[PDB]
């Protein structure tokens, strides 16, 4: 039976949708997208879901906003009905072959409802809450029968029955346990018609307080979240997540005479995978047309490589070719997948062996902070079980499996066991992890670029000795590292005063919105995995330095929209340089193998990607070989 | 009526059944109709499985359209709802079932004679109703229609000996055949005929799953049949036939296993391929329910396209986590396509023959096949020749005393870094239908053994094999051979000599069969070859592990000007264009190489006196040469009777590659040449 | 949940309604009527009900017809929904201030479903049956709450609840005993808002087998009929009725463990009051424009009175002025209701005293058969309790109360007790029955015209004696009779042969569709209380004679659309004739009182009504006085 208050709220939300035109634009775009590939194929179908900004709702109608936040069961169904009515009103051109219920998702500032699994108590029940946590368990995506269609052969007629549970609606119904129809009303045997029955995907994930904010030494708190038909498979275990949903109570909690307390869970409305450092979530960024224009504008510059090289770690003094190599690894080459099935690696590995305090770990931490997807590990702090996969009858991804299509920053690389070393041997060239353990023969993808830091045998790189004795690493392992940089802390007066002036200038830095003696606050930077190009603060005083967010945008653009093709004019340089490096006797820091030809190719491709060029020209090969010759010998030609 | 409302669907099953019957009777484009030929074969009991091609149905519909007749889309209806059309096609076949031209004899199956008996019994009961009503004297159409109302006959599913399967319509000959990942199979695809591409990870034993359990009643003499649909069933206690139900003294009825309907049941587990899993995800598995004659067509490690009806099952998880009518899902397998056809299932059909002659007539089969193994790897021709010989393998000899000779070639590639030993291992794994790539000191400690567990489907303790067991009658490519545990090394020793793994541990005492060819890749002592040091010194293989390998290559990376120039041109061409540089030489497609090697493995060449005399002389000269250099800085470990059998195995493999039955002098020449050049890279 | 079969039947009945345009015409007429007096008054509102001819449905779709007749619960709801959809489709102009459910009523040939309460067995259950019987009990028209509207003062909000019973739908629901809401969901006290709640009239009548067709000496059979919101008050006790409805079974019949058998009754869809002779149901007749044209055409004739006089009882020979008086009584005068409250009678009473076999009873039986509403009684066969009202704490109408606005044919008037005579005295002039018995002081209306037949004292009217001694009736009683006719069986040869030739010609009569020796069949003429003018069979062989149905149509038209006004030119004749009759000494058959002035006035008005004249002219008064002088003396002037 119709409710006057329900209709009043429906028309109020219709007024809200009319006021903010972005929601008709979103619904219209979704409908035209669905119709266009429906007619095209007689890709994927976008869900009937709209992101609603709670700030705009508060601006429009504060009580509707407070009603949704505090009494969602009475305000969300009317708003969803209004959205569905609006969508069916604009649906003048129906999809080929009210109706099509549209769901709502919420975003914005939740205030006191933005909680965690620890702070989510029983006085938040029946409220729209945003819970931030870590996904620890993801159940199987199971179909749920919401409508069963049967066939009666004697009458030749198709019947159906709709099913309802306590979690499909925000309000409580009268429970109607309608049985599965095994026969008609008048005795005819029914045959279930699979493919005409309706099954809805259902998942139940567990969100636990994030380790970065959970109290140390205390047992963590968890909360159940239920996802239905479009939020399933939106996250994976170990993901940082922000789930917006209604904190519901279900069952009777032992009152109904046939539990210790009422069964509580979150009916998920929105799932946002969050980006935290050293996690398995990549960093999607929004690239406006202005950002792309600036990226192309800077790519037109000749010295853009240098501009990108110095802007990586201005705080670190020097380490300029190391920064060039780090930028090239951030871009990386393009992997080759030949038709027969073979794989050519397109990821660049870097090793930095050096004396104490030459900033190898700060250069690792910077890469961890700025990379799209980076996992930080330490030698012997993570084993092969912790680096590669692990069998739990089920597999748990390790450091280098979560970092697939990403970067692995390994500090204290020398303090790594040989059992880990063999797994690392497999991961670096073939980019795969073969388990073959306890009846689980699986080949996980570990297409990751490894950057590592190491110390010499005696703790100080002796220039009198040779590198092979100063490294104490297997030669086969050192071959996998595309670029091996030996950094030595030479005491020279010019660079001594220059590095000290830099260190002090960096220490004498103030944020734009801070006082002289105000302790700088620090948050954990839980970015959402979806305004000037250059940097005001320049530790060096000189070319221009771009901001780290803009550098990340540039790296993302070049990494996702540029796939350079090798050219003969680059091949001549690459082949000549490889032949010289193989045959010339120079007492190289690292050996020269066919892997050296491919690090030449990969670095040339990466530098071509830096310039946004779709073809690797001669200059790219020359600069790649230049960096390689520096890395092998120390030349400055 | 108000409850259980009726819905109007665009599916009319009466004319769909009529179209099914017309297609079965009239389709002949693949001397007469293809399907009645198949039903005639089934009637005479040469065939127990009916595979309905969706390509045939699509072609029939296209022909009907071309002649102007409007035909309902049977293919789309089958794809959308496949469970009903198995039921439909079975009824249609039963209607058009030809009479058998062969009488029942004593060499027929017990099921066949049971079905014949019940068919004759039901026809006799029809005739008996008819005669009784005629004697009662109360048109033959009405008489018949009364008879089938007063008869309790055996239903057609009890007089049914064949199994029905739906082969998906080919992509080139085109929804049910486009391969889907395990993730891509959502609940929208439930109830449809879909194809999933994956790798099989666990197959259960073929068990008898009851479908229609039969009982006999000693009171009324009836046979009461109860259909079984779920995991568990409750047996009947009192008879439910007409006589006992009408009477007051009911009869207690006993099970009849021979009269019950059983199905060969397997529950396989398919898994996502590495190319299908998204970034940072763990592959998820899917349950495949294999029934009927389709069993034993899936084995662990198989990369297959499995086409079946995606069907729901009752929930089996925790009851407290059930929110609604949650259902488990499985794939009722209907068709299996093997990406890598097994060497055992090779048949010399016409198309296989034409391809083999087009390979042979091109000439230079040995070198073409060797150079086609990883064609982007450059300049390892003796290496690729030895790998091809390993793929073909020698001729297994069982002496009458019960002795067995291995017949399989183990090849060890010890070399410097960056020489493509690991790339050659994955090439062999790709070529081999049963190839297992493992890395030493990874997680293969249990891999080079089998682990005893419980089968979840069937309440048994079964030991699931690992790397050396899953690669049985195949190839195990072991990378980083010099970095395994002692137990793994001993297991490799046993596998390479006796082709078995003897396990005597707490809970198990078995001798596993591992007929595996071992292709090992190793790094020399210190990771780089020191030519100053002795070859045996730089080889970290016990004289007994080294002895087992039929060939041991020493792939050394010496710098040069022309050789390095040529490798770099090849690698850089491969990087520009995803293909090898040479235009004169065209590599053999890996599927056509597997077919040639499968054909070659069917030959068992023998050695004559004139060839084995030279084999003896060469063995003597090799032994003398090995004796003359025991520590001369070029010692490879002295020759052994194992080198003679390796020479013999290589000669037999080379003879097989020629598709010959005589082991000729050319093959022994090439075997000696390969053994000699296995070690010339040192010089 | 929608049903495919329900929609198929809805669209089939929509096709049926489109094919037969009369149903859109009826629905459109009903809607425009409702809108027109809705806007007029910001009379009565026609119900949303349509008469459906089952013959037309059988012509259109025989299975839909058989489905309605045999399975009404599955075919009547879809047809009603189709009618409602059609009505709301034509409702382009809504009434001032789907919706408005339209009900269906059925008419036509029912075949085996046309039954009686005796022949209505349990194998007619759940079938659409037409039952003919007599109404014996009519329960109170009680309101039934179908929607209760409540007000919550704390929230100031209006709530409602709909109620459903087993008799409101043809199909069986799940019973939902929703309680009367005495409070809101959250504890607020509710106040019932009468006048906003919805009450539907409900009546339960009992239909018993009609006495004319029930077996003699056997206990009659009865059936319950339930009428809802427009069929209530359509009948009264004693009415012959034809009820079309679904023979429903209700309850559990003792199976539900908490009756001897299942409770069965008829859910009335249609109520037709039937016209049977000597019953309380008048005879509505359909007057087409052709009938009215013929009536006016004949009224233009001068001798129409004679044409109507001879056509009354052609079978009776003679009795011509008696027939004129009978026709005038059938028309009658116009009653006067003065402002102070007094009443002047406009009904004409006739008494016929005569010898045996002068057709007094045949002239009574003819009046019973042809009158619009006539009740036949016999002296001492009905007492004052049987003639006037009777107290049962409730009143039961007698012969002269049921015959209100009708005719009472009393045979054997002389054999009537004086206790009845006093009540008849009251009924004839004041036209009322005052009970004043057992605490029931009631004045029932008995505005009836009395025609009576009587025999003399000695059985033969002695012409030697005077009328006052030959009648033996009270003089005050004879004054009430407007026209007293003394008929004597004089043996005269001319009229002897003429009456005998007439009697034989009447006996030698054959119906148009009968053989020479075929026994004429005879039905009970159960006319429905809603083609030539003249008669082919003429016993006299002469003016033309009109058919009895056409004469009934003419009497109905003149009686319902003509109200003559007296004129001075008629008053002069009336006054002169009355003065002469009062003063002239002629030994009148009946006394002359002021009632004689008013029988002159009434007869003049009746004759004016015969000519369809709205004014009583001089000729009407002259002919009235002529008939009166004949009736008093026997003159032929
Ligand atoms: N070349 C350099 N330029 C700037 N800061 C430096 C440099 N070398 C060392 N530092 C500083 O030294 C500190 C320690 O460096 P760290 O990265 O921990 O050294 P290591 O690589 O030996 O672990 C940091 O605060 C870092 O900024
Ligand atoms: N002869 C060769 N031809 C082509 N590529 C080669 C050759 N030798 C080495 N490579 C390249 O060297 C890279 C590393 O070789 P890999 O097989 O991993 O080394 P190893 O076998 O020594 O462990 C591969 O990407 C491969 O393409
Ligand atoms: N004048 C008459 N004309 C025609 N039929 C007459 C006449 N008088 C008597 N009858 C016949 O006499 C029969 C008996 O008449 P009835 O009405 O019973 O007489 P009464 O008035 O004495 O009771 C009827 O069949 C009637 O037709
Ligand atoms: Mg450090
Ligand atoms: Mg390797
Ligand atoms: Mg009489
Ligand atoms: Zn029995």
């Amino acid at each position: 039976a119709p409710d006057a208050v329900f209709g009043d709220r429906v028309r109020r939300f219709q007024e809200f949708l009319d006021t903010f035109t972005s929601y008709r634009d979103s619904v219209r775009s979704i409908q035209v997208y669905n119709s266009n590939n429906a007619a095209n194929y007689n890709l994927n179908i976008l869900p009937h879901r709209i992101i609603i900004s709670l700030d705009d709702l508060r601006e429009f109608d504060r009580s509707f906003w407070s009603g949704i936040l505090v009494e969602p069961a009475y305000f969300i169904p009317p708003a969803e009905k209004a959205l569905t009515d609006l969508a069916d009103s604009m649906d003048d051109v129906p999809h080929p072959n009210s109706r099509h219920p549209w769901k709502l998702s919420f975003k914005g500032s939740f205030g006191a409802h933005a909680l965690s699994p620890r702070t989510l108590t029983a006085q938040h029940l029946n409220k729209l809450v945003s819970v931030e946590g870590i996904v620890t368990k993801t159940s199987l995506v199971r179909p749920k029968l919401i409508r069963s269609v049967h066939y009666a052969a004697k009458t030749g007629r198709f019947h159906y029955r709709d099913y309802t549970d306590a979690t499909t609606t925000l309000t409580t119904r009268i429970p109607t346990p309608a049985i599965y129809p095994t026969e008609d009303t008048e005795g005819n045997k029914l045959t279930t018609e699979y493919g005409y029955s309706t099954f809805i995907d259902h998942q139940r994930i567990t969100v636990q307080e994030m380790p970065e904010m959970a109290p140390a030494g205390q047992l963590p708190r968890s909360i159940d979240v239920i996802l239905d038909d479009d939020l399933v498979d939106k996250t994976k275990p170990g993901d940082r997540v922000n789930v917006v949903g209604v904190f519901k109570s279900l069952g009777a909690g032992g009152m109904n005479q046939s539990l210790i307390g009422f069964k509580t869970l979150i009916l998920g409305n929105t799932v946002y995978p969050l980006h935290a450092r050293s996690t398995g979530v990549a960093a999607r960024q929004m690239l406006t047309d202005f950002d792309i224009r600036n990226i192309n504008k800077l790519s037109k510059k000749k010295d853009i490589f240098d501009i990108l090289s110095q802007s990586l770690a201005p705080s670190i003094y020097g380490h300029d070719h190391i920064k060039k190599a780090i930028l090239l690894m951030l871009m990386g080459g393009v992997e080759k997948n030949l038709e027969n099935g073979s794989h050519l690696r397109g990821d660049i590995n870097i090793l930095m062996v050096g004396d104490p305090s030459t900033a190898k770990s700060q250069l690792l931490r910077f890469v961890l902070n700025t990379a799209s997807l980076a996992i930080a590990t330490t030698g012997r702090g993570s084993s092969g079980v912790g680096l590669t996969a692990a069998v739990t009858r089920r597999l748990e991804a390790g450091a280098m499996v979560l970092a697939d299509r990403g970067v692995v920053c390994i500090d204290e690389f020398d303090k790594m066991t040989d059992v880990d070393r063999v797994a690392i041997h497999e991961v670096m060239e073939q980019q795969t992890v073969t388990i073959a353990k306890a009846g689980i023969h699986t080949t996980l993808n570990a297409r990751c670029s490894v950057i590592a830091a190491a110390n010499p045998v005696f703790g100080q790189y002796d220039v009198n000795r040779d590198p092979h004795q100063n490294i104490a690493l297997p030669d086969s392992l050192l071959s996998r590292f595309d670029l091996l940089f030996v950094v030595t802390d030479d005491i020279n007066e010019i660079r001594d005063r220059s590095i000290s002036e830099h260190v002090l200038r960096t220490h004498r830095y103030l944020p734009p919105g801070y006082l002289e003696g105000e302790p700088v606050r620090e948050r954990l930077n839980l970015s959402l995995a979806v305004d000037h190009v250059f940097e005001k603060f320049n530790p060096l005083l000189i070319p221009k330095l771009v901001t780290i967010p803009f550098l990340r945008k540039y790296v993302q653009y070049a990494k996702e929209r540029v796939i350079p093709q090798l050219t003969q004019e680059a091949i001549n340089v690459i082949v000549k340089n490889y032949t010289d490096l193989r045959n010339d006797d120079n007492t190289k820091k690292s050996p020269i193998t066919a892997r050296t030809l491919e690090t030449l190719i990969r670095l040339a491709t990466a530098h071509a990607k830096v310039r946004l060029s779709k073809t690797v020209n001669k200059v790219d090969a020359k600069v790649a070989a230049n960096l390689l010759r520096f890395a092998l010998l120390g030349e400055d030609i | 009526s108000a409850a259980l409302p009726s819905i109007q669907l665009p599916v009319d099953y009466n004319n769909l059944f009529n179209e099914i019957t017309d297609f079965l009777v009239t389709f002949k484009q693949d001397k007469g109709p293809k399907y009645m030929a198949m039903l005639q074969k089934v009637a005479n009991r040469e065939l127990n499985s009916v595979i309905i091609d969706l390509d045939d149905i699509l072609q029939y519909q296209n022909e009907k359209f071309l002649q102007g007749t409007q035909a309902d889309d049977l293919v789309s209806a089958i794809q959308q709802n496949a469970n009903h059309f198995t039921e439909l096609f079975c009824r249609a076949i039963d209607n058009n079932m030809p009479l058998p031209t062969k009488e029942i004899d004593y060499k027929d199956d017990v099921l066949d004679v049971i079905l014949n008996q019940r068919r004759l019994r039901n026809e006799r009961m029809l005739s008996d109703r008819t005669n009784e009503i005629r004697s009662e004297n109360l048109m033959n159409d009405a008489l018949r229609e009364v008879v089938e109302d007063e008869t309790e006959l055996f239903p057609p599913n009890l007089t049914r000996r064949y199994f029905l399967y739906f082969k998906p319509l080919s992509q080139n000959c085109a929804i049910s055949s486009k391969p889907l990942s395990v993730r891509q199979i959502k609940g929208d695809f439930l109830g449809q005929l879909i194809t999933v591409r994956g790798i099989i990870t666990r197959v259960s034993d073929v068990k008898p799953a009851v479908e229609v359990i039969a009982y006999t009643c000693d009171q009324c003499g009836y046979e009461v049949f109860q259909e079984v649909n779920s995991r568990t069933f409750t047996p009947l206690s009192e008879c439910t036939s007409e006589e006992c139900s009408q009477n007051q003294t009911k009869g207690q009825l006993f099970m009849s296993t021979r009269a019950s309907k059983f199905s060969a049941f397997q529950e396989c587990k398919i898994q996502e391929l590495s190319q299908q899993v998204p970034v940072g995800h763990i592959p998820r598995s899917l349950n495949i329910h294999v029934n009927g004659t389709l069993v034993r067509s899936l084995s662990p490690g198989d990369i297959v396209d499995v086409t079946g009806i995606f069907l729901p099952a009752p929930y089996t998880g925790f009851k407290a986590l059930k929110a609604g009518l949650l259902t488990e899902t499985y794939l009722e397998a209907q068709f299996v396509r093997q990406h890598k056809k097994k060497f055992a299932s090779f048949s010399l059909t016409s198309d296989v023959e034409e391809r083999v002659m087009e390979l042979i007539t091109s000439g230079d089969v040995y070198n073409r096949l060797a150079k086609s193994i990883a064609p982007e790897i450059y300049g390892n021709l003796d290496v690729k020749k030895a790998l091809l010989l390993l793929l073909v393998g020698g001729v297994d000899k069982r002496v009458g005393d019960g002795m067995k000779i291995r017949g399989d070639i183990n090849v060890c590639l010890m070399g410097d870094p960056g020489v493509a030993k690991s790339q050659l291992l994955k090439a062999i794994c790709k070529i081999s239908p049963r190839g297992v790539y493992t890395t030493g000191k990874g997680s293969s400690g249990v891999g080079l053994t089998a682990a005893v567990m419980k089968d979840p489907v069937t309440d048994e303790m079964i030991l699931e094999g690992g790397a050396l067991v899953l690669a049985d009658n195949g190839i195990c490519c072991i990378d980083e051979f010099d970095k395994m545990d002692e137990s793994d090394r001993t297991a490799i020793h046993e596998v390479m000599e006796q082709q078995t793994i003897s396990i005597s541990k707490a809970g198990i005492n078995t001798t596993l069969n591992a007929r595996t060819s071992i292709l090992a890749a190793a790094n020399p002592l210190y990771g780089r070859y020191n030519p100053r040091l002795s070859p045996l010194d730089n080889i970290n293989l016990p004289a007994a592990l080294l002895s087992r390998f039929d060939i041991l290559f020493l792939m050394l990376d010496i710098p040069s000007r022309d050789d390095d120039e040529k490798l770099a041109e090849h690698v850089t061409y491969v990087h520009m264009h995803n293909k090898q540089p040479d235009l004169d030489f065209t590599p053999v497609e890996p599927s056509k190489m597997r077919e040639y090697i499968a054909y070659a493995k069917t030959k068992r060449p023998v050695m004559s006196e004139a060839v084995n005399d030279y084999v003896v002389q060469a063995y003597i000269r090799l032994r003398q040469d090995s004796k003359r250099e025991m520590d001369s800085k070029f010692s490879f470990g002295q020759a052994t009777p194992r080198t003679l059998l390796g020479i013999i195995r290589l000669s037999q493999a080379l003879a097989k590659l020629r598709l010959a039955d005589m082991v000729d002098i050319d093959d022994v020449e090439e075997a000696l040449r390969l053994v000699r050049v296995s070690k010339e890279s040192l010089y």
